């Protein structure tokens, strides 16, 4: 996953092992939409001025 | 051989070319061996040779 991005840098990642393959590990990703925040808001002003 | 006895001058034809130093460098081990199987290997990149 972390090789097939090719958004504005080369990442380069070594071949690991034959047998390092399956060794697990935890790594949480949020999924939340954040377009919710920036509605039509009374308080806008102060957000920007802030 | 007609001016030097022996020279460190070859003929081969190179295969798979290299781009330039510091990737062939920082590959890995046992990953450029099999670069060097398939035959010459060539590094672009200009040296300071004496």
């Amino acid at each position: 996953r972390i090789t097939e991005m090719v958004n504005d840098r080369r990442i380069m990642i070594q071949k690991l092992t034959l047998a390092e393959k399956p060794q697990v590990m935890r790594h949480v990703t949020t999924e939340i939409n954040n377009d919710l925040f920036f509605k039509m808001s009374p308080v806008a002003q102060l957000y920007i001025y802030h | 051989n007609r001016f030097f006895h022996l020279h460190p001058i070859v003929t081969n034809q190179p295969s798979n070319t290299i781009k330039n130093a510091q990737l062939w460098n920082e590959m890995r081990l046992e990953q450029q061996v099999e670069h060097i199987k398939a035959g010459p290997v060539r590094i672009i990149g200009p040296f300071h040779v004496t």
